RNA sequence: GACUUAAUGUCACGGUACCCAAUUUUCUGCCCCG
């Protein structure tokens, strides 16, 4: 009659539920689902403290199941005493039903006792069940029990005051996913409790019979699973910090609201979260980025004033007041508070509408009509039962993601609305010590999915069930036991960002930003699986060999939850399979407890120190012999690997690392973190890549523009082509993408290149202040290109037209219509080629391998004044103004980027560029350049523009030159105009933005229409339809040689002082005189001869030395265009090559005569891809002539003069006034082999100055006052081109 | 007129366009979402400053959202309950925001009443009858009695009459209103005036109206609910109502073509059960005329066959159906759009078949029915030589328990579940003792079984008499099976002398069968793709298909025979295979691979044998469970030697009567079944 | 000992927090009179 003291220890996190009695249990759903869990009861009021316990009936049911299995293994005997098959049926007419009803099958055997059991003598099974006892089903005193199970209390080591529920449990949302659609149907909530601190329970078992005592002590060890976790049964003899940070976050958001800058708060939130990846020193050594050129602004974000001080000092003070909770919790708490305040204040964020929410569903009870079903199962006599254990490691091959609800939305006490407000920030599932976790539910669901694919047929899981499902998947899944995995890594995750693109304007949609947290690739997790049965199946072997990676074959375990962007592909490494024989070695299994919790020792165990009874398993079938493999699992997903060759600079921005990392850089490229397994830390160097979401969107836009499906505004309940290939809110995607990684980034020196840009004001001609910006792309060159390796996966079941669509998208990426990354219109990220690896299926191989002079002769009549003298006695002025008055035509039917329209044109132009005068294009990254600054300190010297030692011209220079010419031709508005301070000469009238007319202001918004320049070249709300590439050097001489000079190149220029607009506007009348252009002349000869004069006699801080190129060099570049009308293409081809004797100006030194270039149009190709075949034409001379004629008629129609006839004749552009002035400004005098060359030079400021050279009366003292010339004749002389300035006219 | 009133009037225009019966559902689902976008924008702008009219419009939009969600499977979906709950919570704010007009208070109580009626129909424990009674009395106190202009007042009045309160003052306005349909008038007469003659007339007009409406309508559910209430109240009119409603359902279901389908609605089975119980209670009454009693038992058999014809696929399986045979796909899409349009329109406004006596001489036909309402089972026998009908009853619970025991033991230990097979045969012999007596089934006759649901899987030909040394049923009679009586036909085409074999699997070996010369036609092959099945042309005398099978657990149109390059399904057999008129077919796949296992008492799932019968084959001989390959080879060789001999002779000769000494031979003998009636 | 179970009957190892959304559009490192 002796007692037994029993302990229960857990090895996985278990489940917890609230305690209701029996009837209050039936009033609730979570309590009815949460039977066979661990119970929680409250203590006192306030619902904050309590205690946890396991009932004795649950332990009794577990021991009864174990006794039944143990008696079934030895055919109804234990140590020589036999036993009957019990009783598990209760009549309703006599006595009540026992409060818990059995649905599963019960094991039975052939009863060989031959004596009917009664109260006098009974078998051990009838004693352990307690049939012939007293005290049945209504409780009495604790005697008259033959066997008694007491309750199991938590063995707390610090049971001093109470336990809080938030200190033991954590709430979590599970799921149920449909097999066909890939979307979830319903969800439910659990409480998961910690096992490292709170996992030991202690109880007492009372027994009054020894005949049952031997079997009971044997069967306490065979229990393997209780309350949702693996277990072992033995026999012995800071809300205040959250409140303070919440108040300070409210203060910060109110300051940002007062400065009318609320939308930056979101950015700021994630910035603070990224600060957990750095040390605390970034807030204590002030290593945050600064304003590179600031006088009052400081940084764009870190210098906003909050209550009279800046934000960085505020962050330093907040960290100095919260040092006890650590750095990581500080950054995460402040970021979460800022995001929650922003989501509260924004409210209607105008995204997807989403009525009607989502559904919880717990399994309904069996109250109506009942089922008193009793199903005996008899195994045959000579059967063999075994238990297999598979141990190994799981390795991430991509980044991974396991979703979780928001903290402060899942608190186990108080869980958390007529309108629906969905979140935009998502987190990853972590443990309590901040370690990564693969939960058991995700592994079990993935195993169920792959087993249903391998069997070929399975059921959808039903919840309220009276009869168990007998499909093959459920039979094999009722024998598999897994175990949850945790890593040995605690470093913070990365935040990955995503936007949306409006398909009409090709810009970003406001409020479409969202972000996820992802973990690193290369991590390793433990993996245990157990199977208890009669023979090991072929389908489980097929799933294991499918998940396992070897040489050649890679792993295909898609766990996790963002698989369409390729997240959560794991592989299985170092598998070992061991076997227990349970018919002969049952005692060793009981003694060793099935190696539960000691599976880490099995991965490192040799064959010699194994426990007795556990042998290695060697009949494990290979990959090429399994028939569930090769028929159902291998043809499921098909791999396409390829390599992109990019011959241009590549810039894919990061936008958070630019705000966190030091270096005051504006736009930097994208990097990753990779975990290594040789050592046990992350790799010190990071890896450059293009994200999976980017080329997923590239493929989506490329398919949807050809099929014409991006024009639809709604995609719910749709069955179009891009909703079949790429999925929607009801179906999962059939195509899965991975990243594009840089593979050749070790044969570069200085892989990142610094490129700076600025905007040029149209009136003054100099740079608009405070618009300088910088980029740091990766250095791609046409003779040293970047190579990126990528991969996607296609599902089985694709039709022929869908494979045609995907191959056409790949051919369109190869041809160059979709550039990668940012700033594609100025030549960044242009694809030069695509190579396809030879393991690709043959249908894609043949479908990709199957889809493989102009002169103008217009001569302009030049100005008469530099042609009549031909003795070169005149002096002209180097810059002149052009004035078309005020009328600008604004179109409100803007051409969209949603599709390739049939009536419009698209294609490419190849052009060549030739230099008539020397050219200066500087490489303004290196200020020290080529010439030493040790001697003559402060003297800036530069080099020519080069990427990897190859001379190039940037695309932004070409685009700005052609845009200024197109805007002057088509009477467009001023795109870039500085509305500067008040012009002097006394303080004069209103600022020079008010001097300009209202019609010539820049176009803001798409409501009031777009000018032709903004409609062709773009604006802030509308992408342009022309893209200009980088120009490469190809032929000719180089390096203008000069004799007495420290390099033989590298002329020293003169002074280049800022332009002064008070010379053109010299009164309160006499408004802004239009655009500004420069003339074509040879002043570089008088620079080159007088080198020694200007190397002395000036201060070397005011001077600049730079390399030069000679005349006669040929460059080559490309222009690409989509969705253009006929007159736009005609005016573009006219603006490129406007005829003989007309040329452009480009580069540095334009007053001194440097940089006169001439463009020849070499070829023009067009394509119409909505035709029967995507062809490429050649466009001969007649069609381009007709295009130019259409453009000329459109220009005449805009002018309004109906006197000019219509015919098939060559146009004469000098009949329109402003075209005649503009082509007078761009006429080259020295090209037609005439002996004349003009003299173009500025006046020299009240002589007794440096360069006077005669008594010429060419000073600013004489051309300045209203005695030698009044004001209006000065403006008239500046307005008419090529007019003489000495003598005046 | 502020912009709140402008946006409210635009949303009300959209909702009045969505309330129109001429609108298709695919436009309605967009119109309601646009209106809700505008109204929820106004709410997010002016959260508590909103007037009562916008709240009323939001509640109406959520009523439309509730009626546009179709149920999938056999469960009311939770989205419907969420929509009705949100509408109630929105209109409660307009109720508690007092100081409006009396007309707006009338409108708010009307919308709250119709949402509460629908939610009480769907869910009972969330919205009980006492709360609904109190809310409806409060709504009728405010003056919601205008029976001429709104039909929702008629719905409130009829539901209050059903709940038990007196409504005698409103009866004259209820009857004279021209918005009321005939079921509401019959309910009004029966529940207020207690007049049965006028109730009988209006119910007759209601059923004659039901003859032309699809089964997805609301009126079918309401009519069968009225008959269930009348039977519960112990009236004397449900007997005559049930038979007329059954006749209307039969005439409406007749219109579908050869692809046998019917729409799933939850009260179909209770209607057929109440019709069966009505005709049975008329037949057990004593009558001096015997011909009326013979006609009533024939009527019982007709009701059972009309239930067993179709098989009632669910909605998600209908939406996921594969696209082929552009005329039959067109027929299926026409059927689906007709059903969904009828479902929404109810809520927006308000060869030849053989006769049952056409059997060859010397045959006896036994029909089965399992009545779920009374919990019993009926067996109906027709004898042709005596020209007589009889019927008996039995229980079916313990039979179901022994069958589930054998199913679990088979699915674990396929050949070692033989003792449970013997126990199931003895249980069939003990629960149905009438098929061993001479009065019910005569001695030496051929018996045709037309089973109901889980009787499709029991071996009825191997039952054992409840004695000491019991005999089997196949020792005296020759048994045949049929899924329904509509699958029987005539013109047994015995034209050719051709023999064809097909074979795809190479697990159990059939090379000794393969090397015979009787398969002399060029149509015979041993690679077995599906196009090899669709190219047979000259109606062979015996076709033998030897492959594995695979069962879809929801849609029986997707169960396939595992031939080469993808197999061939039920639908592809029905569309493509032509030349099999009068052909004996021997399948090699077992029945357990072609049908899924059952987890309820009712099951309707037709294998590929029924599609082979609809194509035109005269008989399929198959295995009910997995047997060794040597037995199938022995059957095929015995069929090649003798094509005119009956199967039960071979079952008696090769060890079918050996249940006492060797249960494995008994397991291997009684597995074979003939599924075709001459 | 209670808080805190009922005993001839607990498949919750009966349920993947899952599904859709290109960090990008625009900008010549340029320039003479107090
Ligand atoms: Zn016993
Ligand atoms: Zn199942
Ligand atoms: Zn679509
Ligand atoms: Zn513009």
């Amino acid at each position: 009659d002796m007692n037994i003291t029993v302990e229960l220890t857990f090895f996985e996190p278990y489940r917890l539920v609230e305690w209701f009695d029996w009837d209050a249990r039936k009033k609730s759903h979570s309590a009815m689902r949460g039977q066979a869990f661990a119970q929680w009861t409250w203590k006192g009021k306030g619902r904050t403290a309590g205690k946890s316990f396991i009932t004795g009936t649950l332990v009794r049911s577990a021991v009864i199941k174990a006794v039944e299995e143990l008696l079934s293994l030895n055919n109804g005997k234990w140590e020589g005493v036999p036993c009957c098959n019990g009783s598990f049926q209760t009549d309703e007419s006599k006595g009540k039903k026992p409060s818990f009803l059995r649905k599963r099958h019960t094991l039975q055997w052939q009863a060989n006792n031959k004596n009917i059991c009664d109260k006098e003598e009974a078998c051990p099974f009838c004693i352990l069940l307690g049939r012939f006892d007293n005290a049945g089903k209504v409780h009495e005193r604790n005697k008259d029990y033959d066997i008694h199970f007491s309750n199991f209390d938590l063995d707390h080591k610090q049971e001093k005051n109470d336990l809080r529920l938030v200190d033991i449990a954590s709430g979590r949302i599970l799921n149920r996913v449909d097999f066909d659609t890939g979307k979830a149907k319903d969800y439910f909530r659990t409480w998961e409790a910690d096992y490292e601190t709170y996992g030991t329970y202690t109880g007492r078992i009372t027994l009054r019979n020894e005949h049952a005592k031997k079997l009971l002590l044997a069967s306490l060890g065979f229990v393997d699973k209780l309350c949702g976790a693996l277990c072992r049964i033995e026999v012995i003899k800071s809300e205040d910090h959250n409140d303070e940070l919440r108040k300070q976050a409210e203060v910060i958001v109110e300051a940002f609201k007062q400065n009318d800058k609320l939308e930056k708060i979101r950015i700021l939130a994630d910035a603070i979260r990224t600060l957990r990846l750095h040390g605390e020193g970034v807030i204590e050594k002030d290593e945050l980025p600064d304003g590179k050129e600031e006088r009052d602004k400081g940084h764009h974000l870190w210098d906003i004033k909050v209550q009279g001080t800046a934000l960085r000092t505020k962050l330093k003070e907040l960290w100095q007041s919260n040092k006890d909770i650590g750095w990581r919790k500080f950054t995460e708490m402040l970021g979460s508070n800022l995001y929650l305040i922003y989501k509260k204040e924004t409210g209607g964020v105008s995204t997807r509408f989403r009525i009607l929410g989502d559904t919880e569903y717990y399994s309904k009870a069996h109250d109506s009509e009942g089922s008193d079903l009793f199903i005996p199962v008899t195994p045959p006599e000579g059967i063999e039962t075994k238990e297999w254990i598979i141990v190994g490691r799981l390795k991430a091959a991509t980044p991974f993601y396991f979703g979780v609800q928001q903290p402060s939305d899942s608190i186990p006490g108080k869980e958390k609305s007529l309108v629906i407000n969905e979140h935009t920030s998502f987190n990853i599932l972590l443990d309590k010590e901040n370690r990564y976790r693969i939960p058991r539910s995700a592994l079990r669901g993935a195993l169920r999915r792959d087993l249903r694919t391998a069997f070929g047929s399975g059921c959808n899981v039903s919840l309220g069930g009276q009869i168990l499902c007998n499909c093959k998947v459920c039979i094999e899944m009722r024998r598999i036991t897994l175990k949850d995995s945790v890593s040995d890594f605690s470093e913070p995750p990365e935040i990955r960002y995503r936007i949306a693109k409006n398909p009409g304007t090709a810009t970003v949609e406001d409020g479409s930003l969202f972000d996820i947290e992802v973990g690193p690739e290369g991590l390793t997790f433990p993996f245990v699986l157990r199977y208890r049965g009669h023979k090991f199946p072929e389908q489980l072997s097929s799933v294991i060999r499918y998940w396992e990676e070897n040489d050649g074959k890679n792993g295909m375990a898609w766990l996790g939850g963002l698989d369409s962007t390729g997240k959560g592909r794991f592989a299985l490494k170092d598998i070992k399979i061991f076997e227990w024989d349970l018919n002969q070695k049952i005692n060793e299994y009981i003694k060793e407890r099935g190696m539960r919790g000691k599976e880490k020792e099995l991965l490192e165990m040799g064959e010699s120190s194994l426990p007795d009874g556990l042998i290695p398993y060697k009949f494990f079938e290979e990959r090429e012999c399994l028939f569930p493999y090769k028929e159902n699992l291998k043809p499921q997903w098909s791999e396409v690997q390829y390599t992109i060759e990019v011959g241009s600079p590549l810039l894919t921005a990061d936008t958070i690392s630019a705000l966190t990392e030091p270096g005051n850089r504006d736009a930097i490229a994208y990097k990753k973190r990779v975990y290594n397994d040789g050592n046990n830390a992350i790799e010190p160097e990071p890896r450059f890549a293009v994200k999976s979401e980017t080329h997923r969107g590239i493929f989506r836009t490329a398919v949807g523009r050809r099929t014409g499906d991006l024009g639809k505004e709604d995609h719910e309940d749709c069955t179009c082509d891009m909703c079949i290939i790429f999925g929607n809110e009801h179906e999962s995607s059939k195509i899965r993408f991975e990243d594009l990684e840089l593979i050749n980034g070790n044969e570069f020196e200085k892989l990142e290149k610094h490129i700076d840009h600025v905007a040029i004001d149209r009136f003054t001609g100099g740079a608009l202040d405070k618009a300088k910006f910088d980029t740091y792309p990766l250095a791609g060159s046409p003779k040293k290109p970047l190579k990126l390796k990528g991969r996607f996966w296609i599902k089985k079941g694709f039709s022929g037209d869908h494979k045609l669509l995907i191959t056409t998208a790949l051919s369109d990426i190869r041809d160059g219509l979709y550039p990668l990354g940012s700033k594609g219109g100025v030549g960044y990220g242009w694809v030069a080629g695509i190579s396809i690896d030879d393991n690709v299926p043959d249908d894609f191989k043949e479908m990709i391998n199957k889809t493989e002079p102009i002169n103008n002769d217009y001569v302009h009549p030049g100005h008469q004044s530099p042609k009549q003298d031909h003795k070169n006695k005149n002096i002209y002025y180097p810059h002149y103004f052009l004035d078309s008055g005020s009328k600008v035509y604004r179109e409100k039917d803007i051409i969209t980027h949603e599709e390739f329209t049939e009536e419009l044109l698209s294609g490419k132009i190849n052009c060549k560029l030739e230099t008539l005068t020397p050219l200066i294009i500087p490489d303004t990254s290196d200020e020290n350049g080529l010439k030493l600054q040790g001697n003559k300190p402060g003297h800036k010297n530069y080099k020519f523009f080069n990427i990897n030692g190859e001379l190039m011209i940037p695309g932004s220079e070409l685009r700005g030159m052609l845009r200024t010419h197109f805007e002057a031709l088509t009477k467009s508005c001023f795109a870039i105009f500085g509305e500067d301070s008040t012009l002097s000469w006394k303080c004069a009238s209103k600022t020079l933005g008010g001097k300009l007319d209202k019609a010539l202001h820049p176009c803001t918004g798409l409501s009031d229409g777009l000018c032709p320049g903004c409609h062709l070249f773009g604006t802030t709300d509308y992408k342009g339809r022309v893209k200009f590439g980088f120009a490469k050097y190809e032929n000719g001489p180089e390096w203008l040689i000069t004799r007495g000079n420290n390099p033989e190149r590298s002329l020293t220029l003169g002074v280049l002082e800022s332009p002064r607009p008070a010379f053109s506007i010299p009164d309160d009348e006499s408004e802004i005189p239009g655009r500004k252009f420069y003339l074509h002349h040879n002043g570089w000869r008088i620079i080159r001869q007088k080198q020694l004069e200007i190397r002395e006699t000036v201060q070397p801080e005011r001077n600049v030395t730079t390399e030069v190129m000679d005349k006669g060099n040929v460059f080559s570049f490309d222009v690409r265009f989509e969705n253009l009308r006929e007159w736009e293409l005609g005016l573009l081809l006219q603006s490129l090559d406007p005829g003989k004797n007309i040329a452009h100006k480009l580069g540095k030194g334009k007053p001194y005569g440097f940089g006169s270039v001439k463009i020849k149009i070499d070829s023009l190709h067009t394509f119409k891809i909505n035709s029967n075949n995507d062809k490429i034409k050649r466009v001969p001379q007649s069609d381009i002539r007709e295009y130019i004629n259409k453009g000329y008629q459109k220009l005449i129609e805009w002018s309004g003069n109906n006197s000019i006839q219509k015919g098939n004749v060559l146009p004469q552009w000098h009949v329109i006034p402003h075209i005649d002035k503009l082509y007078k400004l761009l006429w080259v005098p020295f090209l037609n082999d005439s002996k004349l060359e003009p003299d173009v030079r500025y006046p020299v400021l009240n002589e007794e100055s440096k360069g006077y050279i005669e008594g010429s009366d060419y000073t600013y003292k004489k051309l300045g006052d209203k005695d030698n010339l009044p004001y209006k004749t000065r403006v008239k002389g500046l307005t008419t081109p090529w007019s003489p300035w000495n003598p005046f006219q | 007129p502020t912009r709140e009133d402008i946006d409210r009037k635009e949303a009300e225009r959209l909702l009045d366009e969505a309330f129109n019966p001429r609108t298709k559902p695919v436009d309605r689902k967009k119109i309601i979402n646009s209106a809700l976008k505008i109204l929820i924008g106004l709410y997010k702008e002016k959260k508590d400053d909103l007037t009562s009219a916008s709240f009323i419009s939001i509640a109406r939009a959520y009523y439309l959202v509730s009626i546009t969600i179709l149920p999938k499977g056999t469960t009311i979906p939770e989205k419907k309950k969420e929509a009705l709950r949100k509408g109630i919570e929105f209109i409660d704010r307009a109720i508690n925001k007092f100081n409006g007009s009396i007309l707006d208070s009338q409108r708010a109580f009307r919308i709250k009443s119709v949402l509460s009626i629908e939610f009480n129909r769907i869910d009972r424990e969330k919205c009980d009858n006492i709360k609904l009674k109190n809310l409806l009395n409060e709504a009728v106190d405010k003056g919601c009695t205008d029976f001429d202009t709104y039909e929702w007042d008629i719905q409130i009045a009829i539901r209050l009459c059903e709940l038990g309160v007196d409504m005698e003052g409103h009866f004259d306005n209820l009857i004279k209103s021209n918005k009321a349909n005939d079921l509401q008038k019959a309910k009004a007469y029966y529940f207020i005036k207690k007049d049965d003659h006028k109730a009988k007339e209006h119910m007759d007009k209601c059923t004659a109206s039901l003859k032309y409406t699809p089964c997805s309508h609301r009126l079918w559910d309401e009519t069968v609910g009225f008959i269930e209430r009348l039977k519960g109240d112990s009236s004397t009119l449900w007997r005559d109502f049930a038979i007329k409603t059954y006749r209307s359902c039969r005439v409406q279901e007749k219109e579908t073509g050869t692809l046998r389908l019917r729409w799933y609605w939850s009260r179909h089975r209770v209607l057929y059960d109440m019709a069966f119980l009505a005709v049975k209670e008329q037949a057990d009454d004593e009558e001096p005329d015997v011909n009326v009693k013979q006609a009533k038992i024939k009527k019982l058999a007709e009701i059972s066959d009309s239930l067993k014809s179709r098989f009632s696929l669910r909605l998600s399986d209908m939406e996921k159906m594969p696209k082929s045979d552009d005329e039959s796909n067109h027929e299926f899409k026409k059927f689906l759009d007709k059903c969904v349009t009828a479902y929404q329109d109810g809520y927006v406004i308000n060869a030849k078949l053989l006769e049952l006596t056409q059997v060859p001489e010397g045959w006896v036909v036994v029909h089965f029915y399992l009545n779920k309402l009374e919990g019993m089972g009926n067996a109906i026998v027709f004898d042709k030589c005596a020209n007589s009908w009889q019927y008996k009853e039995f229980q079916y619970k313990e039979l179901f328990e022994v069958f589930l025991t054998w199913q679990a033991n088979y699915n674990l230990y396929k050949e070692n579940a033989a003792e449970h097979l013997v126990t199931l045969c003895k249980k069939i012999g003990e629960t149905m003792p009438f098929l061993f007596c001479d009065n019910f089934i005569p001695n030496g006759k051929d018996v045709l079984f037309v089973p109901h649901d889980f009787l499709h899987r029991l071996p009825l030909h191997g039952s054992i008499e409840n004695k000491t040394n019991g005999k089997l049923f196949l020792e005296n009679h020759s048994c045949c099976y049929l899924p329904a009586w509509s699958f029987a036909s005539e013109k047994e085409a015995s034209t050719s002398d051709e023999y064809v074999l097909l074979k795809n699997f190479d697990q159990g070996h059939f090379e000794t069968l393969q090397n015979n010369q009787i398969w002399g036609t060029q149509s015979v092959k041993d690679g077995a793709s599906s196009d090899d099945l669709e190219n047979i042309r000259n109606n062979p005398r015996l076709l033998t298909i030897l492959c594995h099978g695979e069962a879809n657990m929801s849609n029986p149109f997707r169960s396939m025979l595992k031939l080469a390059n993808g197999g061939i399904t039920y639908l592809e057999i029905l569309n493509s295979v032509k030349g099999l008129k009068g052909s004996q077919v021997i399948l090699g796949a077992c029945e357990t691979d072609l049908v899924p296992p059952l987890s309820d008492v009712m099951d309707e799932h037709y294998s590929v044998a029924t599609a082979l019968l609809l194509i035109g084959a005269a008989g399929v001989v198959g295995t009910m469970w997995k047997v060794r390959s040597n037995k199938t080879k022995s059957l095929i060789e015995w069929k090649l030697e003798n094509i005119e001999y009956k199967l039960n002779e071979w079952q008696k000769e090769t060890g079918g009567a050996a249940y006492k000494d060797h249960p494995p031979t008994f397991y291997r003998s009684i597995a074979f079944r003939s599924i075709g009636f001459p």
